[PDB]
């Protein structure tokens, strides 16, 4: 079980990473960023590809059993998956917090949807990421590589099981389905009194499409922190079922591009172009 | 009403006139030249600052600065050495399709439906830049305007007809007519005496300044036209029309001498340029790319494809070192 | 590395800073394009709201304002003065309903939507189409079916079936039914319906807009 | 044009003052603008530069701390603030013009300034000659040496020469060692490299007699030479 | 006939003119673009010193 899991351990990580860096590369060169959009989608991407870049040493930490790569590393590489998980949580909530102000406030939000205010929010994000990851550094140390924070352990423990909990599960939850949810009931709303809308006419496709990007956010991230909460509220616990948790977890950032990357205009279009040169390249 | 015959005979004539003048066929002189070679260029500079497409541009006589008119309501000028913004001029009418740097360097014009070409003057105390001249009397809609001087313009329009001007005044000091369709462009000569215009009738003219009337006709396009310019020898020129083709045509023997298609090529040109020995010819289609040909072999020698849009305007320079092109991309380059 | 060209450099980045606050409010003020038959409607439907070349125009509603770039009194081609029109918001196209008899009219407007509906430049563009001269053609019917312009057409010469005929006749010429979309309205006011027709049609085309500015589709 | 300035007088040591610029005829908001000094008796000292937009704002050794410049655009007037005074800073202020772009000429608009007074690594231009007798038809050639080479890479020449005539007030003559400005003739030219530069004048008149200056902007601060008189 | 006259009158003022042959002509082009081939700075790629961009 451990070998195959660790194959498919590699299959996903490299697959995420072909994602989130064909997406780097589509965005910087050929889609020419300049509004916020381009912005948000390139910090999305590098936070993905860093989350999905430390696959293997958890991956051993469950087949070696050892941490083979210093206590530092076991700090270092502990600490920027915590953060990487975090900012990607966060890019997701500002994107959707985006739009809600680009349908419904189309005229004063000119104000805000500039690149100076993409770049110092996502400056503020990787800020407010360390903040609430530090503590991990502050008490990591190889045991396995975990967190042995003072006495009360569960004290601690529980108490960063819930700080995480909460700002990166609940607040983008309560400010993602609520900001996908008021663009629908606009959208509605101003389609009766126009003069052309038969039954409902691309609402059965923005009603399916908002219903997918807010299913897979949930139902991916969830099973990681309700069984967190079982396993340390009930004493109970086994190694296949983290191994499924986290490999969800990790899932998540690999089909991301295929909602907010090649789903872009300017995703299918800078595409379709490397698209035809291959196409005259190989063919 | 009879004498629609004789308008035929002399027709028939000067078809033999320019005819018999004939013993040549150019691409049969040069076979014995060595070819240019492979002509790769690098995009230099970009130049951003546009909030939509751009109809025209004009370089300096000083190689250095240059200006542009988009549909955003703006003028810009450019340091093209530092990518740098030297004056943002604000427009009245956003319908322009028209542009020019005066040699000096002090005036500048626009132009577009309104039939105005309003005229600004860049060095003023006051530190602004002040419209001196608002100048009607068309009744189209302005395709080009082109100095002479800093107090004599020349404008070309829609209603079949050109104009030279006088500034301190605002009165037509002459007008050109002979046209049986839209004008669509100009062209100056390096003597700065007697220019060149070219038109939706498959038709082109060689006019004079001082006296007032046209001096040759010139057909061979099948199509209408939408550019022009000379050759530095003031004694060529080369029309660019929407039949894909590009012709040059010779001012001495009345006729066309080279064209430049390619069976693969069906879109319309839009803008055209030679550079400072006429051994290179630059034209822009509106395939979202450029091109570029030898004037002298009829074949190509390079592209400038980095568009992700039209062609609208280009124009090399007057030393030589550089090139650009004008994109509904709203992005401005610099080649060399 | 500089000198004095470092005070040549916090004057781009105003001039920049300039321009992007001049093109971050012509959004307010969106652009039309009104159109019509030969002198059909062009008049009224100008002044419907009260507030040199070709004709600007300019009126308010709800902090949004409306610039009616009337085009129908250029002598030219149809095309050299058109793609200055681009990216426009939408358009407007004015039509009677009994003037067919005329030189006919109908056959010549219907020829004109064809041309525009199906334009290079007009694929995305979104259509407004409103039914001018109503409450005469209750009678040119009653009189004269419309038979005359459309003999294929049997029914009821009556108001609430030939209207409709014509209106569902004419909503169906688009080349293609997915991208772009073709309203209708008729010319009975109150001094304010039909504006606030068009305010309703240009949020929803404003709105269909931002959905692909932002990836949502 | 105008550019007046008020506040100057008469103060205690210690004390405070405030001196201010009041522009007519121009774009203010696109100008840069300084506050050159000059004593009863000796040469021109240079003491700040605000741009346009105000995010620039520079200053002399001497005074950094206790000088505050300040600028108010739509009312067109600009600001100076003194604190903690001294004998070293009596003397008499000038508001001046500077904009900046590829083509341009600094300094070509001079106040008539306001006088203070009360009780009891920088580059260097030496400017030797105090006195010069001269007879009109004469035609005169003044020296200006720097401490370094003014002459930046990009091919320009950062040196300007200047005039001031008695009872008056400072009147641009030259711009980048080559350059005329707008508003004198063909009499005036300069010319030269690195540390040498000299001035030309030819068939000389009357309206010349007074004390031509020299200035460098290739880097802050700015230094001034100290006078090369021009009698008969 | 309202403009069949003066048009007639100017047809008549163009035949009216020396035509040289083509030959010269391009013998001409070829030379001005031998003899200014040397400072061409797109026909001829100059070294990163002279080349500003």
């Amino acid at each position: 079980s451990a070998i195959l899991i660790s194959f498919i351990y590699s299959v996903v990580c490299l697959v995420g990473l072909c994602g989130n860096s064909m997406v780097i590369y589509v965005i910087l060169r050929y889609a020419k960023m300049k509004t916020a959009t381009n912005i948000y989608i390139l910090n999305l991407a590098i936070a993905d590809e860093l989350l999905m870049l430390s696959v293997p040493f958890l991956v051993t930490s469950t087949l070696l059993r050892h941490w083979p790569f210093g206590a530092l590393l076991c700090r270092l590489v502990l600490s920027v998956d915590a953060v990487n998980m975090f900012t990607s949580i966060y890019c997701l909530t500002v994107l959707s917090v985006d739009r809600y102000v680009a349908v419904v406030h189309p005229i004063k939000a000119a104000r805000y949807r500039r690149p100076t205010v993409a770049k110092v929010v996502n400056l503020g994000v990787w800020v407010l990421s360390l903040l609430v990851i530090l503590p991990i550094v502050v008490f990591s140390r190889t045991a396995a590589c975990n967190m042995l924070m003072p006495e009360p352990a569960q004290r601690w423990l529980v108490g960063f099981v819930l700080y995480t909990f909460l700002m990166g599960f609940l607040l983008p939850v309560g400010a993602i389905c609520l900001c996908y949810v008021l663009i629908i009931a606009k959208m509605r709303m101003v389609a009766l009194k126009a003069g052309w809308q038969q039954r409902k006419r691309s609402e059965r496709k923005i009603t399916l499409m908002v219903m997918m990007v807010v299913m897979v956010f949930v139902i991916c991230w969830m099973p990681f922190y309700v069984v967190q909460l079982v396993n340390v509220f009930a004493e109970q616990d086994d190694a296949t079922v983290s191994q499924l948790s986290v490999i969800l977890g990790y899932a998540n950032s690999c089909a991301n591009p295929i909602l907010y990357g090649f789903l872009s205009d300017n995703f299918k279009r800078s595409f379709q172009r490397i698209l035809c040169l291959s196409w005259m390249d190989n063919a | 009403d009879q004498l629609r015959q004789e308008a035929e005979q002399l027709k028939n004539q000067i078809r033999d006139a320019r005819k018999a003048c004939a013993d040549a066929t150019l691409s049969q002189i040069t076979n014995n030249i060595d070819p240019v070679g492979r002509i790769q260029m690098r995009t230099r500079r970009t130049l951003r600052g546009h909030l939509a497409k751009i109809y025209a541009m004009h370089w300096g006589t000083d190689s250095r600065l240059l200006v542009s008119a988009s549909q955003d309501g703006k003028l810009i000028i450019w340091d093209s050495y530092t990518t740098n913004k030297v004056h943002a001029i604000p427009l009245r009418s956003s319908w322009v399709m028209t542009c020019a740097y005066a040699p000096s360097g002090n005036y500048v014009a626009c132009g577009g439906l309104d039939n105005i070409c309003s005229i600004y003057n860049l060095k003023t105390r006051e530190g602004n830049v002040r419209v001196s001249r608002e100048l009607a009397g068309h009744t189209g809609y302005l395709s080009c305007c082109r100095f002479l001087d800093d107090n004599q313009i020349v404008t070309s329009s829609g209603d079949t007809t050109c104009a030279l001007w006088d500034i301190e005044t605002g009165q037509q000091t002459t007008t050109f007519t002979g046209h049986t369709g839209d004008v669509m462009s100009l062209s100056l000569a390096p003597d700065t005496r007697l220019f060149v215009s070219g038109a939706c009738d498959a038709s082109a003219k060689l006019w004079d300044v001082r006296e007032g009337m046209c001096r040759q006709t010139f057909t061979g396009h099948e199509s209408d036209i939408n550019a022009i310019c000379f050759f530095p020898n003031g004694n060529a020129f080369a029309t660019g029309s929407d039949d894909a083709t590009c012709r040059l045509f010779d001012l001495r023997a009345d006729q066309e001498l080279m064209t430049y298609s390619h069976d693969n090529i069906i879109c319309g040109i839009t803008s055209v340029s030679f550079s400072k020995s006429g051994r290179l010819l630059l034209a822009g289609y509106d395939d979202f790319n450029c091109n570029v040909w030898d004037a002298l072999k009829a074949d190509r020698a390079g592209v400038l494809a980095g568009h992700d849009n039209r062609v609208s305007c280009l124009g090399v320079t007057d030393d030589g070192m550089a090139v650009a092109t004008g994109s509904w991309d709203s992005f401005l380059k610099i080649w060399n | 590395l500089s000198a004095e060209d470092k005070a040549a450099v916090e004057r781009s980045k105003m001039i920049d800073r300039n321009l992007r606050e001049d093109g971050e409010k012509a959004a307010r003020e969106v652009k039309l394009l009104l159109l019509g038959a030969g002198e059909s409607g062009k008049s009224t439907i100008v002044k419907q709201m009260k507030i040199t070349g070709i004709v600007e125009t300019h009126f308010t509603f709800k902090d949004l304002h409306f610039k009616m770039f009337d085009v129908g009194g250029q002598r030219s081609e149809r095309k050299k003065w058109i793609h200055c029109f681009e990216g426009v918001t939408a358009i407007i196209f004015c039509v009677a309903l009994s003037d067919y008899d005329l030189v006919n009219r109908m056959h010549e407007s219907m020829k004109l939507f064809d041309s525009i509906c199906n334009n290079k430049w007009f694929t995305d563009t979104s259509i407004i189409l409103f039914l001018n001269k109503k409450d005469l053609f209750e009678e040119k019917i009653k009189k004269s079916p419309l038979t005359i312009c459309y003999p294929e057409y049997a029914g009821s010469n009556t108001y609430e079936e030939a209207a409709a005929y014509i209106q569902c006749q004419f909503e169906d010429l688009n080349k293609r039914k997915d991208t772009k979309e073709i309203y209708t309205h008729f010319t009975c006011a109150t001094d304010t319906k039909n504006v606030q027709f068009v305010f309703d049609a240009v949020t929803d085309v404003i709105i269909k807009n931002n959905l692909k500015d932002c990836g949502l589709f | 044009v105008q550019l007046v300035e008020s506040g100057g007088g008469l103060v205690q040591p210690g004390g405070s003052r405030k001196l201010s610029c009041s522009a007519s005829g121009f774009a203010f908001s696109s100008f840069g603008m300084h506050w050159v000094r000059q004593a009863p008796e000796k040469g021109l000292e240079w003491v700040a530069y605000i741009s346009s937009g105000s995010g620039t704002i520079y200053y002399a050794d001497t005074v950094k701390g206790r000088f505050t410049i300040s600028r108010d655009d739509p009312k067109n007037t600009l600001f100076l603030q003194m604190t903690s005074l001294r004998s070293e800073d009596t003397a008499m202020y000038y508001c001046v013009r500077s904009i900046y772009y590829y083509g341009s000429s600094p300094f070509d608009f001079w106040g008539q300034g306001t006088t203070l007074t009360v009780s009891s690594s920088d580059i260097v231009m030496t400017q030797a000659t105090s006195s010069v007798p001269v007879t009109p038809g004469e035609s005169v050639s003044i020296s200006c040496r720097s401490s370094k080479s003014l002459l930046h890479s990009n091919g320009n020449t950062y040196l300007y020469w200047f005039l001031q005539r008695p009872g008056q007030s400072p009147q641009l003559l030259i711009y980048r060692m080559s350059n005329l400005a707008s508003g004198v003739p063909d009499r005036f030219s300069g010319s030269g490299s690195g540390t040498a530069f000299t001035l030309t004048i030819s068939r000389l008149e009357a309206e010349d007699v007074g004390v031509y200056y020299c200035m460098q902007h290739l880097e802050y601060p700015l230094t001034f030479g100290a006078g090369t008189k021009l009698e008969l | 006939i309202a403009q069949a006259r003066k048009l007639v009158e100017q047809l008549k003022m163009e035949a009216n003119i020396d035509r040289i042959k083509v030959s010269k002509a391009a013998a001409d082009l070829m030379a001005y673009c031998e003899a200014h081939a040397k400072e061409d700075p797109l026909l001829t790629p100059v070294p990163a010193s002279e080349n500003p961009f």
